RNA sequence: UGACGGAGCCAGCGAGUCUAACCUUGGCCGAGAGGUCUUGGUAAAAACUCCGUCGGGG
């Protein structure tokens, strides 16, 4: 019932149901990459350029449950695991992928 | 006549009267239903009795309770008190003595402040 | 006595406030309709 | 470039791309993915993703365009005496 | 592979340098005065997103809400939105009085 | 790493300070000597 | 040149009376 | 002459005098032959004008205080952009009891320029406001219809707000000015600002005032004044008496 | 260890025909004392709970 859109300074949930924005995130700094939701929906995380990754629980932009610094380039692709749930995989313009467990 | 049975039940400062009649099967703390006492992190120290025995015993029943005085947390106590002992009572009024002794004896596992609000008298040194 | 016979024959105001009477304000068609 | 399948469909399983073009095309890969629609929007149409199998809701289809656009195409889905009378 | 999108650091304005990392009713009441709803206000006259960062705000725009900001008689903004020796001669006079009532 | 200097040892102003705390002091020794007077 | 004299004429009739 | 020849005595003393500069605006006070029947309340009871417009709820500030629940009215008021620039704040009864007091009450005083309540809730206002602001007729709470809907006995009223009907009385009622009834011969009331308009608008403003006063109809409302009149004096808040239409 | 807007809800003491301010402009009346009206500025249940928003000071 919900889908995320990612964009410049702004992540916007979406529900299913009404098609209009139902939910936003707006605590970065710079241009955010990419969202990913986890294979079980509470937990999202979203890849920002100044070089972390925000990784907190869907529905709750009140929470920055975790903020992750990999290598300071910019993060291009964040996703979640599909087969572990606490396995989230990250890579940024170093050109090396980080595998963090959460 | 209507089988009928009240009792009370006495935190800090606070009074709560709870009738115990037969009837439709509702729970009912002033008027409105008791999933709305509205502390929120204590509804469950309220619904305590009801979980801990099991519904029907309540299926055959009707229970009405109004509270007073004290604030929040001593409301929440003094309910669940009068609560469970207006169970009691009534099971031992008018239904059988094996549910009553078996009931108090469910409440006394737990916790026995369920029944026997202390006192809590000051001390000498 | 027409009005009577025929009958034998056949604003604002709060009932509870009356001091609204008094308290209204003078509507102004002008006064709606003007964006100012 | 997203991939779903085991949804209600006569279609069985279904492959969605973006082109850049406003071309947003499915594909099976039952057909040895083979063209079956398309769509265009007007500018460079850089994300496109699909409603997941297990909707049981109205289905979305979201496309996003670097013209700054988000676009979205979906589908949507007496008296007891008398009765005991 | 050729995308091509549609900025600047922190602008001045009103000699009141106005911040680039925020957004636009922030940046709105940073301004030296004005407040949260005034801010809303303008940014509803001037017709641009208000939760757009100093990433927005393309030069036309801009001038356009400066212009709007100099000149609220011409924007017709709502005008909630604009805006010792006596201590010496005490103490010469309790001296004066408490001299008297002490020595006496 | 930034460094720094430390620091270590209006006329309108201080005199008013000065001249308040005066008459406080002796506004509390006349009511206290009046006190006794009348005691 | 009419506050002055009015002032006037004012403590003039309390005077009076 | 004697009219706007005071009028320039009394301005001329006004930029002279230091208080005279501070306090800012012009009243005059009508000494009729007869009493008034109709004893004090506060009821602000307001007086059209047929030429010229005073103040503007554009240049006002202003405060709105609702019936308890106040959120449905608070909101649409908000939201249907014909007020949400106009109300500057709304404020319930209960909400207002619960966060001013003593200090913040009169910091409010201070700020606040025009008031107004629902006509439900005016008579309530005065405790809850205080003695404070129940002073003169500055900042003496006004009363507005809000549903532009009645009630009838023995029939639930429903309550509804409308824009378009509240704006409508504000405009109006900064628009022309009111009054307030006494006992007395001795009724005040504040006409025009000291620079917003001139003297012959003083006196079209005038004149249409003691017309309306004098007028046999509107008597629940305009006519209100027993006997001949006897005079009209004009003031600032702290200047001395000037005579007009002494008979 | 927060701020702000609306919400949500619960106390116990106390019940003497006695509980409560002053300065200010001017109107009328009054023989006066004074009276009435205006008149301008300065003295005096919380926490808690659920939703929303923001993200060093003269």
């Amino acid at each position: 019932h919900d889908f995320a859109v990612t964009s410049s300074t702004r992540v916007q949930i979406f529900s299913s149901r009404t098609r209009q924005v139902i939910k936003t995130f707006s605590r970065f700094k710079d241009v955010v990459y990419s969202a990913s939701f986890r294979s079980d929906g509470k937990l999202l995380c979203a890849g920002d350029a100044t070089g972390l990754v925000s990784v907190y629980d869907s529905y709750n932009p009140r929470t920055i449950l975790l903020s992750i610094n990999a290598s300071t380039h910019p993060t291009h692709v964040t996703k979640f695991h599909t087969q572990d749930n606490k396995i989230l995989a990250t890579a940024s313009d170093d050109r090396v992928t980080r595998l963090w467990d959460i | 006549a209507v089988p009928s049975v009240q009792t009370f039940g006495k935190k800090k400062s606070a009074t709560a009267v709870a009738h115990v009649k037969a009837g439709k099967g509702l729970i009912k703390v002033n008027g409105s239903p008791i999933t709305l006492v509205e502390p929120e992190i204590l509804r469950f120290k309220v619904y305590e009795p009801l979980l801990l025995v099991g519904l029907d015993k309540f299926s055959n029943i009707d229970i009405r309770v109004r509270v007073t005085g004290g604030g929040h947390v001593s409301q929440v106590y003094a309910i669940r008190q009068a609560i469970a002992k207006g169970l009691v009572a009534y099971h031992q009024k008018y239904v059988d003595e094996q549910s009553k002794n078996e009931l108090k004896k469910a409440f006394t596992s737990y916790d026995r402040t369920l029944l026997i609000a202390d006192s809590r008298r000051p001390e000498p040194k | 006595l027409e009005d009577i016979q025929q009958s034998i024959l056949k604003f604002v105001k709060d009932h509870r406030y009356p001091g609204l009477t008094p308290g209204l304000a003078p509507v102004g068609l002008s006064d709606e309709e003007d964006s100012s | 470039l997203d991939y779903v399948e085991n949804f209600d469909s006569p279609m069985q399983s279904a492959l969605i791309a973006s082109s850049l073009d406003g071309h947003v095309k499915v594909f099976d890969p039952l057909d040895n993915f083979q063209v079956k629609f398309g769509w265009k929007f007007s500018g460079p149409v850089l994300s496109c993703a699909v409603s997941p199998s297990t909707a049981q809701g109205n289905r979305h289809l979201v496309a996003g365009l670097s013209s700054g656009l988000l676009a979205i195409r979906t589908k949507k889905k007496k008296s007891n005496n008398f009765q005991r009378m | 592979s050729l995308v091509v999108q549609e900025f600047q650091h922190i602008l001045r304005l009103l000699n009141t340098n106005v911040d680039g990392n925020i957004k636009i009713v922030y940046a709105l009441t940073t301004i030296k005065g004005v407040g949260r709803r005034y801010s809303n206000l303008v940014c509803k006259k001037a017709d641009v997103d208000l939760h757009k960062r100093a990433g927005e705000l393309t030069q036309e725009e801009l001038e356009r809400i400066v212009q709007i900001m100099q000149n609220p008689t011409h924007y017709k903004i709502p005008a909630w939105f604009l805006n010792h020796t006596l201590a010496n001669n005490v103490e010469s006079k309790l001296r004066d009085d408490l001299e008297r009532l002490k020595k006496i | 790493i930034p460094t720094h200097a430390p620091k270590y040892e209006d006329r309108t102003r201080s005199e008013i300070n000065k001249m308040k705390a005066q008459l406080k002091k002796e506004r509390k020794f006349t009511m206290k000597e009046i006190r006794k007077d009348a005691k | 040149d009419y506050y002055q004299q009015v002032q006037r004429g004012k403590q003039d009739k309390k005077i009076s009376r | 002459g004697l009219a706007e020849k005071a009028l320039k005595a009394l301005i001329l003393q006004c930029e002279e005098n230091p208080s005279l500069k501070n306090d800012k605006d012009i009243h005059i006070i009508i000494n009729t032959g007869k009493k008034m029947g109709i004893n004090r309340d506060n009821i602000p009871r307001i007086i059209p004008l047929t030429k010229y417009k005073l103040f503007k709820p554009r240049d006002l500030n202003i405060l709105l205080i609702t019936k308890d629940p106040s959120a449905l009215y608070r909101e649409t008021l908000t939201k249907d952009e014909h007020t949400s620039e106009l109300f500057k704040e709304i404020i319930s009864v209960k909400n207002l009891r619960r966060r001013f007091k003593g200090s913040k009450l009169t910091q409010l005083y201070k700020d606040f320029d025009l008031v107004v309540a629902d006509y439900r809730v005016h008579h309530l206002l005065p405790e809850v406001l205080g003695s404070r602001f129940y002073h003169g007729s500055k900042k003496l709470p006004y009363m507005i219809r809000m549903s532009k809907e009645v009630k009838l006995k023995r029939q639930q009223m429903v309550e509804k707000c409308d824009p378009i009907y509240v704006r409508a009385q504000l405009r109006s009622i900064c628009k022309n000015t009111s009054y307030i009834p006494n006992n007395d011969n001795c009724l005040s009331v504040r006409v025009g600002y000291i620079q917003k308009h001139s003297i012959p608008e003083i006196l079209q403003n005038i004149q249409d005032t003691i017309n309306f006063l004098t007028d046999k109809s509107k008597r629940p409302q305009g006519g209100v004044i027993k006997g001949g009149i006897i005079s009209i004096f004009v003031k600032t808040s702290n200047s001395t008496s000037l005579p007009i239409y002494q008979f």
